[PDB]
Formats: C-alpha cells, sequence, structure tokens
C-alpha cells in the first residue's frame, strides 16, 4: 500500500499511514530508514543509506518499533556502524572490502557462547536494572542488567554456557536474556544524580592538570585542521581512567578508525595489563558512509555508554567529531524545506546537541550503584574560527573547554591547547582528590598558570627586543613549562601515557627548579642556563620508567648552587 | 494535521493566538493562526494520534506564596505539591506604568568591593552579568543573593541550563537555608522552546504578585539569557517569519524589553532583577549581550585576563555599568567611585606605554596593580564593608606614591 | 518540457535518482524527483525537440585495462578505441570498510627534499596541495607522479581545466614515456557541471578496480577541485534548494569524502590519490581548501613569499602537514624532521624579531636563511635521496652554529 512520492537525498518522502520515529524499509532493495515527520497522507522519512538509483514506484514497508540497539556481550573488541552493524560480519559475509546497501545483519554474535554465573536466585524478587548475573567478556565482567521495566519473582533461573538468544531466566511467564532491545533515541533511566566526587584520568599532563574534569563531566575539542583533535582523543581512547571506553568515529577519515583496530592489542593498559581493546567500543559512520547514520552512531554510542553505566562502571565516550553530526542535522533540515537558522544550521541544533551531552552524568544506578557517562565530543569549526554556533552553542552545555591553537600546532607544539581560553568548570569539584593525595598542587597550578599569563604578556613585548632580568625569567620558566609538561609526544613509547606519579613529580621538579632561580637573582640568568639544568628536564618526559625517577634525583644534585 | 515534534499544524474553528490546546497527554500553545488553520507547539514530547480539547485561554498560571520553597519548571508545573488554583493569571502580564514607578535610590550592599564602590547594585534596579564561556558568573550570582536577599524572596529561573548549573544554585541555597526562602524555575537544555520561553515570564509573574501586590522586595535571578534568546529564535524559525542577523528574529529587542522591564520600584514593593548571559565568542558587541545592554541599567563585565590572573571576580570595573548607581550614593562614596575609576583608567593605559614613564605614571601603574591583586580579588566566602572597602582604597592610594 | 540548456524538466512515469536518459544525439542525468516531474542534466549542448528512451539505471562505466594508455572525458567516452563493455559499474561505488582497511606505512620518496624529509608521502596516503593562483602547482603533481609511479599506473582526472592546463600533463606523459602507463580523464572549461563531476568519479572507479581487484598500485591526480565544488554548486543551485556559504551546497564536505575517502591501503593494492585546488585569494581558510584539509591526510601549501624568492618548490615547511608520516619514518627519519621543523619555526620566529638578537638567535636566523636556498630550492628536474637530503641538513646545521 506505502509507496514513495518523492526521493531527495537521505530525505524519502512516502505515501501511507506511518507513526512518529517508526522504523521503515524503503524500496525494494528494503533500506532501514525512520520517520521523522508527517503531512497528512504522507511522511517524511529520513534513509540511513544510499537512495541513488530508488524508483518513485518502489514500496515502503513498516516495523511497529523504534530504533534500537543490542545491549548485551559482544561489543567489546568490535567495531560497529551507525546502525550497530558488525563491520567484521560484513566482510566475511560478503569476501569484500565494501560495504554492500541494505545487509541487515545482527550486532552481538549469535553463535558465540558465553558462561553465565547469576548472582539472584530461584524465588528472589526482582526489579528494574538489577544484576542477574555476570558474563566474563574476555577479562571483564559483564554484570547482565535485566531492563528497566520488567519486575517480579525469579520462576527459573540457569547457569553454565549459553548463546546470546538463549534463555537464562524466566520471570513472571517472560523469558530473560543476556541482551535486551532499547530505543536509542530514549535516554536509560536513572535513580538519582549524584555530585561530582572524583576527577577523570586521562593520562594526558594538561587535561588532568592545567583543564582537569570530573567522572560524568562533559567537555569540547574544538579547532581547526592539523591541530590534533582525532590524535588527542584517541590518547583518551588510550589511557584514561575508565572501565568502558567508547570512540564514535562521526564522519571522519576511515584510517583513523582502522588506527585503533591495529594499534590497540598490541598496547596493555596502565591499571589491568590487559590490552586496551578489551574494553574499547568502536563505532564507525565515516564520511563517505551514509550522512543520516552519522546522527544514528551519536545516539548510539551514548545508549551503549549508558548500559555500561547502568551496570555500575565508569564510562568514556569520545565522539570525533560533532560537527559532522551538525553537518547531518543542516542536511536534513535543508531537504525537508525549513528555514535555515545562523551559518545554515537548523534552529535546534542547540537542542539536539543537548540530547547528547545531556546524557552524561555521574547518577545512581536502578540498582543503588554508582555509574559514570563522561562524554568528550570534538567540534571542527571552518578556518580555526570558535565563534560559530556547533563550537558557541556546546560551550553552553559542556563542564570545559579543550581548545586547539593553530600557533601552537604550527610550531609543532603538541597536543596544541591554548592554555588561555581553555578553562573548566567543574575545578572545584575536584580540587580535593590533589589537594589530599598531594598537598603542594594547587600551590604549584597558580603558579604554571602565573607563568604561563605572563609569557603571554611578555611576548607582545619581545616584538623589540632588553629586558628585565626579573622578566627573562618567566621566559625561561615558560619553556620549560611548555617542553618540559604541557608538550607530550603521543608516538613516544613511555611519553605517550604520564601516570600522575609522573606528572607530579614533574610539576615538583620545576617548582624545586623555581625557587632555586628566584633565590640567585642578586647572579646573572644566563649563568645559571649555563649549568644547562633545564634542559635536563625537558628530557625528562622522553625518559621511561626507572630511568626517569633516577634522573630527579640526579638534578636535585645539580639544583644546590651552595 | 502535520506531525514534526515540537512543532504540529491544526485545523481549528478560529484560533486564538497563544491559546492552549489539551491533547492526550500533553498540552500546546498555538502560535500561528489564519482563517481555520494554526500551528501550535507542544510542551514535551508526543507521538500517536491528535482528540484536541481547546481550553480558550492563554497559558495562565495561579498565584500565590506556595511557589515560596518548591522547585518547579518552565510551566510552573510541581517538580517537588501543586500550588493552589489560586487565581489564573496572564503569564505574559502587563506594562508598568511608569507614573507610577519609582526610580531606585537604594543601594543593595553585596559586600562585593568591586561592586559596592564603583558600580553598586540598588533595589529594584535591573543590572545583567556579562560573561565570557566558562567564567565564575554562576558564583557571582549566588554570591550576591547570598547577602542582598537576605530578607527577600529569591525567584531562580533557569533558562536551557544543563544539570551542573541550576544544581549549583540549588545546593547552593540549601547549604545557606535560603531554600524555602525561594522559588526555582527550570528548564533544562533539552527542553521545548515554548518552555524555555515561558520560564522567566512564570518566574516574573510570580515576582509582580509577591512584591507589588503582597507587597514584598524580591531578587530575581535568570540564566541563561542567551538560551532564551536562542529559544525564541527556534519558534520564529518554526513560525514562516523573515529573520535577521544571525538567524535571530527582528523582535529580539521587545521580546527581551518584555522581560527586563517587568522589574523596579513601586511604594510597596520592588524587583531586583540580575539577568546573566555568555557572551558568544567573547563579543560585548554580539546580537545577545548588546540588545541586553540597551535595557538593562547597567552591567557586570567579567575578564579573561584577570580570570587567567586568578581573579575573583574577575570583573572589569571600566566595561562594567551601573546607570541609577549614582541615585544612592553619598557625596563621599561619589568620591572613591571617581577616584578609583580614573586612576585605575589612567593605571591600565600607563601600563599599555612604558613597556616597550615618569613618577606620575609609575604610580598609577602601580595603583591599578594594586588594585587588582587587593581590591578586586575577593574569597568568594568574604564579606567587605562599604568602609573596608575605603580602607582598601585609601591604603592602595598611600602605597602608590598618590595622595 | 522546459528547456533551459544545460538544465531541463522532463514529465516521466515514475523517475529514478540518476537515472540516464538518452536523448536524439545526447545523454541526460535525472537529478531531481517528485511524482511524475523531474529535472535532467544534459552532457553536453542540445537544441530541439525531446523521443526519451529511459535505460533505468545510473551512470555505469565498463571496467577493464583498455583505459589504461587512453585519453577521456569526464564521461570516460573515448577520445584517443572504445573500451570492451566490458562489466558496467556504479560510477558512485561503495563505501569502503575501515576493518578491511590497513593503515599506510610504506613511504614514497618523491626526490624532494622539501617532502621526503619533513612530511613524506606514504602508498595509499590520500593529500592534497594547496597553491595560490599562479603558482607551479601542476609542476609539483608532474615531478612527483615521475618518480613515484614508475612501477604504478598513473590516473589523471582534469577538472574544468584550460586547454594549457591538462596538456602541460599529457605531455609530459609522453616525453617521460609514461603515456602508455596512464589513464587520463579531462572534463574542458566549458564543459557541463554533470561533466565536470563525473570525472573523479569514473577515474577512481577505474582506480579501485586496478588497485583492489586487478591487485595493483594506482596513483591518481587530480586538478582543480575548486572546480568540482564550482561545478557542484552549479547544481546545487539548478536543483532548486537552500544554498549557504558562498552559494555551496550544505552537503561539500561529505561530496569532497565520497572522492577523498576513494583511496587507501589494502591487501590486494593500493590508491595514492593526490588532489589539487588553487585557494580563492590565496585564502587557506576558504570554504573549498579548508573542508579539504578536514578531509585529506595532510596538505602542501605553497609559498607567495618563497615563489617570488624564485624558489621552487614554493612548499611552506611550516603550514605543510602529513598526518600518515610517522607511520614509515625510522627513529633516525624522524630526528631529522625535528630538527629541521623546529630550528626552521624558530629561524623565522628570529626573522621577524632582530629586524627592527644574541648568538643563540642568530644560528637559527641563518639557518632558516639556508634552508630557503639550498634545502627547500630545487631544480624541477633533480632526484634526491634521502641520504643526500640528510647531507644537506647536516652541511646547513654545521655552518649556522648549531651542532
Amino acid at each position: 500500500m506505502n509507496r514513495i512520492i518523492s526521493i531527495n537525498g537521505p530525505l524519502v518522502i512516502a505515501k501511507g499511514k506511518f507513526s512518529i520515529f517508526e522504523v521503515v524499509r524503503v524500496g525494494e532493495e528494503k533500506l532501514i530508514g525512520e520517520v521523522i515527520g508527517i503531512e497528512n497522507d504522507k511522511a517524511y522519512i529520513q534513509v540511513y543509506e544510499d537512495t541513488n538509483g530508488l524508483k518513485v514506484g518502489e514500496p515502503v514497508f513498516n516495523t511497529g518499533k523504534p530504533l534500537t540497539i543490542e545491549l548485551g556481550p559482544g561489543l567489546l573488541a568490535n567495531i560497529f556502524d551507525g546502525l550497530g552493524r558488525p563491520l567484521k560480519d560484513i566482510y566475511e559475509k560478503t569476501q569484500s572490502i565494501y560495504i554492500p546497501k541494505g545487509i541487515d545483519l545482527p550486532t552481538l554474535d549469535r553463535k558465540k557462547v558465553w558462561e553465565f554465573i547469576p548472582k539472584k536466585k530461584k524465588g528472589d524478587t526482582i526489579k528494574g536494572g538489577d544484576i542477574i548475573g555476570t558474563v566474563n567478556e574476555n577479562g571483564f565482567e559483564h554484570r547482565i542488567i535485566v531492563p528497566p521495566n520488567v519486575e517480579g519473582k525469579i520462576e527459573e533461573i540457569y547457569e553454565g554456557n549459553f548463546t546470546i538468544e538463549e534463555t537464562i531466566a524466566i520471570v513472571n511467564g517472560k523469558p530473560i536474556k543476556l541482551y535486551h532491545e532499547w530505543p536509542i533515541r530514549k535516554p536509560r533511566p536513572y535513580k538519582e544524580k549524584l555530585d561530582y566526587n572524583y576527577p577523570f584520568i586521562t593520562g594526558t599532563r594538561v587535561l588532568d592538570i592545567m583543564f582537569p574534569i570530573a567522572k560524568g563531566g562533559s567537555a569540547a575539542v574544538p579547532g581547526p585542521f592539523g591541530s590534533g583533535k582525532t590524535v588527542l582523543n584517541q590518547q583518551i581512547a588510550k589511557w584514561a581512567d575508565s572501565d568502558i571506553v567508547i570512540y564514535i568515529g562521526c564522519g571522519e577519515r576511515g584510517n583513523e578508525m582502522t588506527e585503533v583496530l591495529e594499534e590497540f592489542p598490541k598496547l596493555k593498559d596502565p591499571k589491568t595489563g590487559k590490552p586496551l581493546m578489551y574494553r574499547t567500543i568502536l563505532i564507525a559512520n565515516t564520511s563517505n558512509m551514509p550522512i543520516a547514520a552519522r546522527e544514528a552512531s551519536i545516539y548510539l554510542g551514548a545508549t551503549i555508554g549508558e548500559y555500561f553505566r547502568d551496570q555500575g562502571y565508569s564510562v568514556v565516550v569520545n565522539a570525533d567529531s560533532t560537527s559532522r553530526w551538525a553537518e547531518a542535522l543542516r542536511e536534513i533540515s535543508s531537504r525537508l524545506g525549513e528555514i535555515p537558522s545562523e551559518e545554515g544550521y537548523p534552529a535546534y541544533l542547540l537542542r539536539k546537541l543537548a540530547e547528547f551531552y545531556e546524557r552524561s552524568g555521574r547518577v545512581r544506578t536502578l540498582n543503588d550503584l554508582e555509574g559514570s557517562l563522561t562524554i568528550i565530543g570534538a567540534v571542527s569549526p571552518p578556518g580555526g574560527d570558535f565563534s560559530e554556533p556547533v563550537t558557541q552553542n556546546t560551550l553552553r552545555l559542556v563542564g570545559a573547554l579543550w581548545a586547539l591553537d593553530s600557533k601552537l600546532a604550527y610550531k609543532r607544539h603538541y597536543p596544541a591547547i591554548n592554555y588561555l581560553i581553555s578553562y573548566t568548570k567543574q575545578w572545584e569539584f575536584v580540587k580535593k582528590y590533589f589537594e589530599e593525595l598531594y598537598e603542594d598542587v594547587i600551590e604549584i597550578r597558580e603558579e604554571f598558570f602565573a607563568i604561563l599569563k605572563r609569557e603571554s604578556e611578555l611576548m607582545d613585548i619581545v616584538s623589540i627586543v632588553a629586558l628585565s632580568d626579573n622578566e627573562k625569567i618567566y621566559l625561561h620558566m615558560g619553556r620549560i613549562i611548555r617542553e618540559g609538561f604541557l608538550q607530550q609526544d603521543a608516538f613516544d613509547e613511555n611519553d605517550s601515557y604520564s601516570p600522575l606519579e609522573k606528572t607530579i613529580e614533574l610539576m615538583r621538579i620545576i617548582h624545586k627548579y623555581y625557587v632555586t632561580v628566584k633565590q640567585l637573582l642578586g647572579i646573572p640568568l644566563e649563568e645559571i642556563e649555563q649549568k644547562g639544568i633545564h634542559e635536563k628536564i625537558i628530557k625528562l618526559r622522553y625518559k621511561s620508567l626507572k630511568e626517569f625517577r633516577e634522573e630527579i634525583k640526579a638534578i636535585e644534585q645539580e639544583i644546590l648552587s651552595l | 494535521p502535520s506531525i514534526k515534534p515540537p512543532l504540529i499544524a491544526v485545523e481549528l474553528e478560529n484560533p486564538m493566538l497563544g491559546e492552549v490546546i489539551d491533547l492526550e497527554e500533553t498540552k500546546a500553545i498555538v502560535i500561528a493562526a489564519y482563517e481555520n488553520k494554526a500551528l501550535a507547539l507542544l510542551f514535551d514530547y508526543y507521538t500517536g494520534e491528535i482528540q484536541i480539547n481547546r481550553q480558550g485561554n492563554t497559558y495562565k498560571i495561579a498565584v500565590s506564596e506556595d511557589y515560596i520553597g518548591g522547585i518547579f519548571n518552565g510551566f510552573g508545573e510541581p517538580i517537588k505539591p501543586k500550588p493552589y488554583p489560586e487565581d489564573y493569571r496572564d503569564i505574559n502580564g502587563l506594562a508598568i506604568n511608569p507614573y507610577a514607578r519609582k526610580v531606585p535610590n537604594e543601594i543593595l550592599y553585596t559586600g562585593i568591593s568591586s561592586i559596592d564602590v564603583a558600580h553598586p547594585l540598588l533595589k529594584g534596579q535591573k543590572i545583567a552579568i556579562f560573561s565570557p564561556p566558562g567564567l565564575p558568573m554562576e558564583r557571582l550570582a549566588l554570591q550576591i543573593a547570598r547577602n542582598v536577599a537576605k530578607d527577600k524572596t529569591i525567584i531562580f529561573a533557569a533558562i536551557g541550563v544543563p544539570s551542573d548549573i541550576y544544581k549549583m544554585f540549588i545546593d547552593e541555597f540549601i547549604n545557606t537555608k535560603a531554600i524555602m526562602n525561594s522559588a526555582i524555575f527550570i528548564s533544562k537544555a533539552d527542553s521545548s522552546p515554548i518552555e524555555k520561553i515561558y520560564t522567566p515570564r512564570v518566574a516574573l509573574t510570580l515576582a509582580e504578585y509577591l512584591a507589588f501586590e503582597k507587597n514584598r522586595d524580591v531578587l530575581v535571578l535568570m540564566l541563561d539569557m542567551t538560551n532564551y534568546a536562542d529559544a525564541l529564535r527556534e519558534i520564529s524559525t518554526l513560525r514562516k517569519e523573515i529573520p535577521s542577523r544571525r538567524g535571530y528574529p527582528a523582535y529580539l529587542y521587545t521580546d527581551l524589553a518584555s522581560i527586563y522591564e517587568r522589574s523596579g520600584l513601586t511604594s510597596k514593593g520592588s524587583i531586583t532583577l540580575i539577568p546573566m548571559l555568555t557572551m558568544p565568542g567573547n563579543d560585548i558587541t554580539h546580537v545577545v549581550p548588546d540588545l541586553t545592554g540597551y535595557i538593562t541599567e547597567g552591567q557586570y563585565v567579567l575578564s579573561q585576563d584577570l580570570h587567567s590572573k586568578n581573579i575573583y571576580p574577575p570583573i572589569d570595573l571600566l566595561k562594567s555599568l551601573s546607570r541609577l548607581a549614582k541615585n544612592g550614593m553619598s557625596k563621599k562614596h561619589k568620591k572613591y567611585a571617581d577616584i578609583l575609576i580614573k586612576s585605575y583608567a589612567k593605571g591600565l593605559e600607563a601600563r599599555d606605554i612604558a613597556t616597550i614613564l615618569s613618577k606620575e605614571d609609575k604610580a598609577y601603574l602601580k595603583f591599578a596593580e594594586l588594585v587588582e591583586k587587593e581590591f578586586i580579588k575577593q574569597d568568594y566566602y568574604e564579606y567587605r564593608s562599604i568602609e573596608k572597602s575605603f580602607e582598601i582604597i585609601d591604603s592602595i592610594l598611600s602605597q602608590s606614591g598618590l595622595p
């Protein structure tokens, strides 16, 4: 009965009875789509696939349900798309390197045999979000949580080896599997919203000290190309203090997604010793892939992130980049024939962005546990102009700014975090951690900011020549902070990851160096730098582990100006 | 029957502008009207078919003191006991007669030297807070309300703010035990635009009732105004009309004026309003903070430079403004404001120069140097008297080289 | 039946998006489709009435190795023997699975010191060449293809280029005897926009066939991308939709991404793509080179300042980029890239200053002075080894005052 009447890019207008946000199958090729608008007898539908070749005499099938995703064991160490389809199985079912249109395969492996170990017993009353048991997913304790809607006592409950489609327990005349469907546009419910308590360790010496956030917080990494939005976020996907890491390659390079598949199983977690891939879930909808699936990819990883959050773990989601998602919204809203807003974007840009950034939050799960979803969004402003809708709207939703400056990226100062405009509105929530476990860090943090501040002030003065010795000291210490603390080679074997033990010691060794130079201001700085002690501090970050400890107690001996 | 949330099309027999139409499990506001056709904005989210229940009225809220001590949303709907209904009133209110008005002349001391001395706040005066993204603007509001609303009702309207923003206000009210002396209206970030525009309209409808009818002094804080203009632009886009600069509607000024003007001083009570907005891209000439400055009786501009110097509050003394300030400042108080500003302006002028001067410009440079470190810089939990603020100025002057 | 070349209107019983319709002496592409109405773009020029012959397919080209050694247009039509037909394929192709991909790790040495050392080119890597109008960008491409495609197939797509541009490529292929090891697709300047957009689409459709199906390494060069975006904007204008910045369509990024992403490295073969575009007004933040930089894995920015100093290639070492460069650079190779860039960046920094310094900044200034004259400057017919490039750097360092 249903039939297409208009085809316009990713937008397809059909003629028939439809409900809003309903999954459909476009054409005789059955293309997965979603109804977004209704015009009387017609319905506006977006297609998550190619529409180049579709006829007007093609039908559109119904489903009756919304866009969902299989939430269970089989997501770890695997790469999926915007619709949550295995890029591994597609390559194996088709024996081709290309991605066909209209290939509908289940997300999780159906033939995989898991070992379900229950935690509840027969006759026990179960609610929603409760942990019925745990499943060892490659070294991970995947706590199987029941859907938030079910309720009652356990009639039957099993144990041992099962597949993802088998029943592990039956509650109230209804079987319970290891997976459950959930609308990706419908956020997962939580008990209550908790307050910030623990900071979010990233492994980078600038996102942990200068501009750190709390667990369950939100951030933004904007900037032009060549800055390092992908490289920095992957480092966050490498060495984050998190149980579950999610990286959403939204409309970017396919090689940047392949990079994750190649370099992660090789590296090891600085907390478990297990490969990074076991705690990593990939969502891949590249720039050449369907633009409508960019939005779905965002709602997908956010939902899966909330799934492991409801289990009671630490979840981090890296969306790179949100500017492609905003472009997708721009494209769809343009095809619908709606009035454009600022810079061509739709008027409800801030609202749609709020449907993603608000999912973040350290909350109380439905089973009285402490979950945490930290969201890091990447923005790609045209020409490195932060004064743009996508950036400016995100700035009024996040808790911190991790801006990437062009001038720093120009002289190869990576990471090019602009330590002037960048900020953090969650410092007063995380200042308790560092102060308790390391007394003198806020003492030096202000000092580091002060040195970097006046150096920027003196930098407008350097365009003339011929300065006071009390002014030349900041130009000296500023070089030490930048190269020996702010700079962090992401490709160096021992500088890629930096534990707080290494980071704080760098804050201590510079502070110990600063209090020495200020005392010698009675000898010229030229003689102080003649010893070459400052150059020895710069080489510290490139040192391994045991060698780094030994140079610290070697500089301290050179510190002695007696 | 066109359905694309939150905007819908509906056939109605002679509709009404701003008419409320009850649906199955939600409501809607008729924003457009031509013949028997109309467009409506949903309160939240809807899905299925549309039995329509036309009320025949605009959105009216009940007026009482039940709101004082409870948390609500953009519609005034109870989130925490439903308020007594309760004399329904138009949330848009009416235009206050300037003949019945009274120019504010009573200064409300904040305890902040960077405010009380130069650009003090008066009771009933409307004044905004301009702030670059990421700067402690929320703390600046909480610190003010802590000290100027000890004997007043604190009505707070949250406009499109994240859960980290409004709960920063809520928790502060609980810790300071001012939660029961306050009324909070919260419109979430992903909430409907119709909810993000009614929020400051229902908060002031209550404010007008408490202050000008129940005879009280009411302090009203709102945030974020940038989100409010974003919400209004969203509706202006949906309602097929011609946009303007940055897609914003032409009636942006009047709409923002239909909020700020809903405050002042009467012989019965007063409404002290402090709007807050993050300047997009740290630009004061942006379409939102500019028109705001054309309405508000002054503003508090925050400084990234001072913020980078770890200075709280990072208020720019020379950019900040208070028009009705001199209406409460005495002959002695006016002296300090002139001495401070003029020497600080000549100090910063001597900061750009003498870099790459004489003994005269050496003192002014030291003055502005000691002002930012001692006078402007203040602890978040520190209260100062106007005399204490004078003691600081008199001390700085005696160190710079000035009289 | 509306006729205004090259855009036409036509009544078709249930049309198809991208459908090819044979006319009397030409063809057309159905770009629009609503009910029984459709808009089409002609391949060339037409005049008279319109018997329509609907194929029912998108524009499909035959895939073979007949193209290797022949000159074609934007449609793949023979200009020089018609290719064997030949397994027709969709010119748009398909999205390559990133799981099946392989991150390039094999550097293709160009023989150019300003490239090989700092930002080298890898096999399968996509990298663009940004150039101000009138600068030898074409020679930069011909010099690269001369040295990195000695054992590879050189597919060249000409996009809206004058007769002086593509014949500069053709004559070079004949003189270097690489004409039979190449495939050329040329869309003229005054050619139809439908031809100027299919040109890089049919060139890569062949590239995907040769590399990922016939197991080969293919180097693909294209120019001009600025004309391609101009051609796409032309169609976006004809098809009544809402434009954006500078009249360009909103889907500019994705469309440019539907070309650059059609390249990489597989276990069977590889596609080395080098797009080229003249930055309008010498602005890298222009709508065309900006989005290109957001897709391409690095770029080679040309310098007018160096060009005025008679320096070839006029490549800006500090502006140029190669993301996957460090994936092939050894521990020794990485050292030179750091030493070069950092000292050259500190050298130019010492060039702006010390004009109107110390012995330290005297050496770096001399370094950047000797880099542009000896290291960057290279004859068009000069090939250098990576060791020879090291010999230059080591020599410059030993003259500046550096170690």
